[PDB]
C-alpha cells in the first residue's frame, strides 16, 4: 500500500490487473484483536418445562437392524431409489 | 517453605528427594533440580479464615465461572474450620 | 445475545469467475510489428 | 494458505490439527471478528486464483 | 447444509492432467461462491447439540 | 441429429443407437430364454428388458429415449445392456436360483456379540 | 424429538427393504441375510462361495449398477468361529445408492478375490491379507502392503497387541537398523471404561 | 516526483533512529530500519514499536 | 449445475488462426507470464522480522501446557485425573495422595510432550481450569528428557506465564 | 470336519510344495550373502533356511502348511527383488539380542518370569 505511483501503475500493468484494489496483504480493514465478550445463545432444551430427556433422546431411538430376508406373482423389479435425475448444465457459467 | 537434605538437594512440596547412596542424583550433577519455591500448602494457610453469618455458605473459588464448581459448607462444627475440598479457602459461622 | 454474525444487509459481493482479461496486439499486428523491425534492421 | 491457517487458529487454537468440526457440533462458537476477515480474505481470493 | 447452497460442478473432458487441474482450479472458484453463501446465510443459535 | 461426443472419456458415440438396443434387448431376451421359468432373474430381467425394448421401440428421437429410458446417454444405456447379457451369461454357468449352499453357524450374524 | 434428534428416513427404508427382498430373491444360493439399520443403509449377508456371482450381479444387473467399490473391509470378531467378517462397500451412481455385502471367513479357508469383478479390491484385499492374514485366492499379486518387510504376523487381528512384538533402534555395533522384542519406558495404560449400567434396551440380548 | 520523498523517507529513517550510529546498530541487529512510535519499555531493555 | 471445464473449439477464421501463430512463433503467452513475475517483483514482500516481528496468534491458542493456581496460591489441581482420562494420546501420568492438611493434590503430574499432540483436550476436561495448554511455542530443548515434564516444570510454567493465561482465559472463556 | 483346500488336497502335494520352496531358498542363499554384502557365510544362511523350515516341522494339517508356503514364497520374493534391504534379512539372525538365560537356575537369577 505504500507504494509509489510509478511502482503501482508498472505493478498493476505488469500484471494486467487492478492490484491495488485487492491487496493480500491486510491493514486496518481487518477485526479487532481485542473484542467485546459475547452472550452466546443456548439451545432449545434450555427449558425449564416440557424438558423430560426421555422425549428428546436420540440414542435410545436407534433401533437394531430390521432383518428383511433370514435364514432362520408377478411383482415389480425394483431399484435401490429411482434413477439419477440428470444434471442441469449451469445457467451462470456452463463455458458453452 | 522449601527446605534442604544433608545431601544440599531441594527438597520438593510433594516431599521428594533423592537419598545419599541412590546413583540418580548424577541427573542433577552438572545441572539443576527444578523445584518450585511457592509451596501451595503454605499459601493456602496465610488466608485468613473467612467468618460469615450464615449456617451454610458457598464457595466457588472466587471469579464466578473461572474457579471450581460451587460447592455448600456446613459451618455447625465451631472446634473446626469449614473448608472447601476444591480451593482450600475455609470458612467460620461468625456466632 | 451477542454472536459471530454477518451484517444487516448481508455481506457484499464477492467475485469468483475467472478473469484472464485479454491483453495484447492482434496476430496479424504483432507479425506486423515484427517484420517492421526486420525491415528497418534490414535496411 | 497462512491466512487460512491464521482462521483455523482463531477458530480452534491450532492452525492445522484443530479437533474441532467434532459428533455433535463443532467444540467452540466462532470468535467476534472472524466472519469478516473470512469475508475480506474471499473477496481477494478471486485474483490469487487468476493469477495462478 | 450443501443442499441449501448453490455451486456448480466442473467437469472433465478428456481424463487428462489437464482437465483435472483445471477441475480443481473451478472447484477453488466454486468454494469461494459457497463461502460467500455460508458467510452470507449463517444463522444465530448453539454450535453443539444440546443433547447434553 | 449426430451428438458430438458423448461427454464420457472412452465412450464413443453410437450412430444408429436404436438397431444396437434392439439387438441386444432381443439378445438378452434370447439368452435369458435358457434359464428356467421360476427363476426371479429370468422373471424380473424378462420384465425389464420387455420394458426397455417396448419404450426403444415406441420412440424415433434419441434425446427423448434418452430422457425416457432414465439412463443417462444412450451410449451408456447401450453398455448397460451389454453389461446385462455378460450377467445372464455368467447366471447360466452359476446357476443361482438354486437353494441356499450352507446356513451360515448358529451366531455369525449376531452383532452386538 | 424435532431438533436434537437424528430425522428418519422412511422412504429409503422402504426402498432399500424392496431392494433387499430383490437381491434375495433373485440370488437365494448365497443370501443368507437382508438387513436395513434405521439410518437406512442395506446389508447383504452373504455365504463366501459367492462373492463373485453376488458382486458381478450388482456390478451388471440393470436395477443395481453398483459400478464402485467404495470400501473393502474386514473385521475380526474371535468370538465366532469365523473370526473374519469380509465387507464390501459399494456405490451405484445411476440409482444413488450404496450397499453393503458382507460375508465371512476363519484363519485357514480362502476367499474368492473379487479382482475380475472391481480391480478397485487390488489392493484393499491385499490390505486385508497383510492386516489380518485373510488368504484371498487367484489374486495377481497378492503380498503384503503396508507393514514392514519381515513383519510376522497380523497386526489388525484383536488377539494381536497394541504395541508389536518387536521395536526397531540403529545399532552401532552392527551398524544397522535391528529389532530386538519391544520394551515400552512406559506400558500402555488399559482404560475399563465400560458402564455396568445398560445403555440401550432395545439392543438387550436374551439371557442364557 | 515522488521518489525524492522515497529518498527522504529514507534519510528521515537514518534520522530517526539517532544518527548514523542507531541506524547501523538497529541494522546490524535487527536488519530493519523502519522507525515506529515507541509503545513501552520492559524491566529487561525489550522496547515495543 | 455442473460446468465443462475444457470444452471449447478454437475458432477456425485466419485471425483466430493467425493469433494462434503468433501466440506460438512470438511467445506471448510467455511473455505474459513472465510480465506476471515482474509484477510480483514490484510487490512489498509479506515476510515477517522474525525473531523481532512475531506472527499473529488468538487468545485459543495450544502451546505450551502449564498448572495454574487459585488468587490465594493455592494450586487448582485437585487431582481428579480427567485430564489423563481424555488424554488421547496417554501423555498425562498422574498420582496422588491426600497431603499433610487433607487436601487432595497430586504427587505426580507428568506430561510427556513428546507424546502430547497439542489438542487441549485436557485443559477442556479440566473442572478447575488447573491444566491448561498455553501461548508459548518457542521451547525446544537440545534433548529429549527436557520435554518430559514433572509437576516442577508445569507449575513453574503457569508461575511464569500466568500473566498471559490469565488474560487469554478471560477473553476466552464465555466461549467455553 | 469337512473344509475347502488353499492348494492342497492332501499333505502329500503340501509336502511337494515345502520341498520347492526349500528348493527355491537353497538356490537363492548365494545371491542373498551376495547382493546384501552380508557377512554371513553361504553355509550359515542355508543353516538359517533349514532352522526356519525344522522350525514348522510339527504341523500336520494341510492349509496350514499351504499357507506357511504362501508366506514362505512371499518372503522369496521379498528377497529375491530388492524389497527388504540387509537390514530384514539380517533379522533372522537374532545379533544385538543378548542369549536369554535357558536353564532354570539362571532364569531364577535374573528375574520373576519362566
Ligand atoms: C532504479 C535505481 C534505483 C532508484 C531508487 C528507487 O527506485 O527507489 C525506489 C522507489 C520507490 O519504490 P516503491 O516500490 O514504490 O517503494 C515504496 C516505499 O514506500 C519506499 O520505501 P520506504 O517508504 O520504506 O522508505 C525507506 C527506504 C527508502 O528507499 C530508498 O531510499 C530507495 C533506495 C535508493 C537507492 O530506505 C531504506 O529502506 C534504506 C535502503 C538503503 C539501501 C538501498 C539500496 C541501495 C542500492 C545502491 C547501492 O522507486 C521509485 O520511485 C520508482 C522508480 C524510480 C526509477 C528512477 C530512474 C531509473
Ligand atoms: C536367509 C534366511 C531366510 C530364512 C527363510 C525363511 C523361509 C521359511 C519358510 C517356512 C516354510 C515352512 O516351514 S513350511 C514347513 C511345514 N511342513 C510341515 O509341517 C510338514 C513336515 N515337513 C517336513 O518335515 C519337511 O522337511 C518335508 C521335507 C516336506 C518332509 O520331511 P519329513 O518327511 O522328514
Ligand atoms: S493437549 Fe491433548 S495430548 Fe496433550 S496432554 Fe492435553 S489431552 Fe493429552
Ligand atoms: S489438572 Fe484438572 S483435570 Fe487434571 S487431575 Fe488436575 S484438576 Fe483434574
Ligand atoms: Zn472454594
Amino acid at each position: 500500500a505504500s507504494a509509489t505511483r510509478l511502482i503501482q501503475g508498472l505493478r498493476n500493468w505488469a500484471s494486467g490487473r487492478d492490484l491495488q484494489a485487492k491487496l493480500q496483504l491486510r491493514y486496518q480493514e481487518i477485526s479487532k484483536r481485542t473484542q467485546p465478550p459475547p452472550k452466546l445463545p443456548v439451545g432449545p432444551s434450555h427449558r425449564l418445562s416440557n424438558n423430560y430427556y426421555c422425549a428428546r433422546d436420540g440414542r435410545r431411538e436407534a433401533m437394531p437392524p430390521s432383518i428383511v430376508m433370514s435364514s432362520q406373482s408377478e411383482k415389480k423389479a425394483v431399484s435401490p431409489a429411482p434413477p439419477i435425475k440428470r444434471w442441469e448444465l449451469s445457467q451462470d457459467e456452463p463455458y458453452l | 517453605g522449601v527446605r534442604t537434605s544433608p545431601t544440599g538437594e531441594k527438597v520438593t512440596h510433594t516431599g521428594q528427594v533423592y537419598d545419599d547412596e541412590d546413583y540418580r542424583r548424577v541427573r542433577f550433577v552438572g545441572r539443576q533440580k527444578e523445584v518450585n519455591e511457592n509451596f501451595a500448602i503454605d499459601l493456602i494457610a496465610e488466608q485468613p479464615v473467612s467468618q460469615v453469618g450464615s449456617r451454610v455458605i458457598s464457595c466457588d473459588g472466587g471469579g464466578g465461572a473461572l474457579g471450581h464448581p460451587r460447592v455448600y459448607i456446613n459451618l455447625d462444627k465451631e472446634t473446626k474450620t469449614g473448608t472447601c475440598g476444591y480451593c482450600g479457602l475455609q470458612f467460620r459461622q461468625q456466632h | 445475545v451477542k454472536q459471530d454474525m454477518p451484517p444487516v444487509g448481508g455481506y457484499g459481493p464477492i467475485d469468483y469467475k475467472r478473469n484472464l482479461p485479454r491483453r495484447g496486439l492482434s496476430g496479424y499486428s504483432m507479425f506486423a510489428v515484427g517484420i517492421g523491425a526486420l525491415l528497418f534492421g534490414y535496411w | 494458505r497462512e491466512k487460512m491457517f491464521e482462521f483455523y487458529e482463531r477458530v480452534s487454537g491450532a492452525r492445522m490439527h484443530a479437533a474441532y468440526v467434532r459428533p455433535g457440533g463443532v467444540h467452540q462458537d466462532l470468535p467476534l471478528g472472524l466472519m469478516d476477515d473470512i469475508y475480506e480474505f474471499s473477496k481477494n481470493f478471486s485474483l490469487r486464483i487468476d493469477e495462478l | 447444509v450443501y443442499d441449501q447452497v448453490e455451486f456448480d460442478v466442473p467437469i472433465g473432458s478428456r481424463g487428462d492432467c489437464y482437465d483435472r487441474y483445471l477441475c480443481r482450479v473451478e472447484e477453488m472458484r466454486q468454494s469461494i461462491r459457497i463461502i460467500s453463501q455460508c458467510l452470507n446465510k449463517m444463522p444465530p443459535g448453539e454450535i453443539k447439540v444440546d443433547d447434553a | 441429429l449426430l451428438k458430438k461426443t458423448t461427454g464420457l472419456v472412452g465412450l464413443a458415440v453410437c450412430e444408429t443407437p436404436h438397431e444396437r438396443l434392439k439387438i441386444l434387448y432381443t439378445k438378452i431376451l434370447d439368452v435369458l430364454g435358457h434359464i428356467p421359468k421360476n427363476a426371479a432373474y429370468r422373471k424380473y430381467t424378462e420384465q425389464i428388458t420387455n420394458e426397455k425394448l417396448s419404450i426403444v421401440k415406441a420412440e424415433p428421437d434419441v434425446k427423448k429415449l434418452e430422457e425416457q429410458l432414465q439412463g443417462g446417454q444412450i451410449e451408456e444405456v447401450i453398455l448397460q445392456a451389454e453389461n446385462e447379457l455378460s450377467l445372464a451369461r455368467k447366471m447360466i454357468q452359476w446357476k443361482p436360483w438354486e437353494p441356499l449352499v450352507e446356513e451360515p453357524p448358529a451366531s455369525q450374524w449376531k452383532w452386538p456379540i | 424429538t424435532r431438533p436434537t434428534v437424528r430425522p428418519r428416513n422412511d422412504v429409503a427404508h422402504k426402498q432399500l427393504s424392496a431392494f433387499g427382498e430383490y437381491v434375495a430373491e433373485i440370488l437365494p444360493k448365497y443370501v443368507q441375510q437382508v438387513q436395513v439399520s434405521c439410518f437406512s443403509e442395506l446389508e447383504i449377508c452373504i455365504h463366501p462361495d459367492g462373492v463373485i456371482p453376488v458382486l458381478t450381479f450388482l456390478r451388471d444387473h440393470s436395477n443395481a449398477q453398483f459400478k464402485s467399490l467404495a470400501d473393502l473391509t474386514a473385521v475380526d470378531i474371535p468370538t465366532r468361529q469365523n473370526r473374519f467378517e469380509i465387507v464390501y462397500n459399494l456405490l451405484s451412481l445411476r440409482f444413488n445408492s450404496r450397499i453393503r455385502v458382507k460375508t465371512y471367513t476363519d484363519e485357514l479357508t480362502p476367499v474368492e478375490s473379487s479382482v475380475s469383478v472391481y480391480k478397485a479390491a487390488n489392493w484393499y484385499e491385499r490390505e486385508i491379507w497383510d492386516m489380518f492374514g485373510v488368504f484371498f485366492a487367484n489374486h495377481p499379486d497378492l503380498r503384503r502392503i503396508l507393514t514392514d518387510y519381515g513383519f510376522e504376523g497380523h497386526p489388525f487381528r484383536k488377539d494381536f497387541p497394541l504395541s508389536g512384538y518387536v521395536e526397531l533402534r540403529y545399532d552401532d555395533e552392527v551398524k544397522r537398523v535391528v529389532a530386538e522384542p519391544v520394551e515400552l519406558a512406559q506400558e500402555f495404560r488399559k482404560f475399563d471404561l465400560n458402564s455396568p449400567w445398560e445403555a440401550f434396551p432395545a439392543y438387550r440380548q436374551p439371557p442364557e | 516526483m515522488e521518489l525524492l520523498q522515497v529518498l527522504k523517507r529514507g534519510l528521515q529513517q537514518v534520522s530517526g533512529h539517532g544518527g548514523l550510529r542507531g541506524y547501523l546498530r538497529v541494522l546490524f541487529r535487527a536488519n530493519d530500519v523502519r522507525v515506529g512510535t515507541l509503545v513501552g519499555e520492559d524491566k529487561y531493555g525489550n522496547k515495543y514499536y | 449445475t455442473y460446468k465443462y471445464v475444457n470444452l471449447r473449439e478454437p475458432s477456425m477464421d485466419m485471425k483466430s488462426v493467425t493469433d494462434r501463430a503468433a501466440q506460438t512463433l512470438l511467445w506471448t503467452e510467455l511473455i505474459r507470464g513472465l510480465g506476471m513475475t515482474l509484477s510480483y517483483l514490484f510487490r512489498e514482500p509479506a515476510t515477517i522480522n522474525y525473531p523481532f516481528e512475531k506472527g499473529p496468534l488468538s487468545p485459543r491458542f495450544r502451546g505450551e501446557h502449564a498448572l495454574r493456581r487459585y488468587p490465594s496460591g493455592e494450586e487448582r489441581c485437585i487431582a481428579c485425573k480427567l485430564c489423563e482420562a481424555v488424554c488421547p494420546a496417554q501423555a498425562i501420568t498422574i498420582e496422588a495422595e491426600p497431603r499433610a492438611d487433607g487436601s487432595r493434590r497430586t504427587t505426580r503430574y507428568d506430561i510427556d510432550m513428546t507424546k502430547c499432540i497439542y489438542c487441549g483436550f485436557c485443559q477442556e476436561a479440566c473442572p478447575v481450569d488447573a491444566i491448561v495448554e498455553g501461548p508459548n511455542f518457542e521451547f525446544s530443548t537440545e534433548t529429549h528428557e527436557e520435554l518430559l515434564y514433572n509437576k516442577e516444570k508445569l507449575l513453574n510454567n503457569g508461575d511464569k506465564w500466568e500473566a498471559e493465561i490469565a488474560a487469554n482465559i478471560q477473553a476466552d472463556y464465555l466461549y467455553r | 470336519t469337512s473344509v475347502k483346500p488353499i492348494f492342497s488336497r492332501d499333505m502329500n502335494e503340501a509336502k511337494r510344495r515345502v520341498r520347492e520352496l526349500y528348493r527355491a531358498w537353497y538356490r537363492e542363499v548365494p545371491n542373498t550373502v551376495h547382493l546384501f554384502q552380508l557377512d554371513i557365510s553361504v553355509k550359515q544362511g542355508r543353516d538359517k533356511v533349514r532352522e526356519m523350515f525344522k522350525k514348522n516341522a510339527h504341523v500336520t494339517d494341510p492349509r496350514v502348511v499351504d499357507l506357511l508356503v504362501i508366506k514362505g514364497k512371499m518372503e522369496l520374493e521379498e528377497t529375491i527383488n530388492v524389497w527388504k534391504q540387509r537390514t530384514h534379512v539380517m533379522r533372522f539372525f537374532h545379533e544385538t539380542e543378548a542369549p536369554r538365560p535357558k536353564d532354570f537356575l539362571s532364569k531364577f537369577y535374573v528375574g520373576h518370569d519362566p
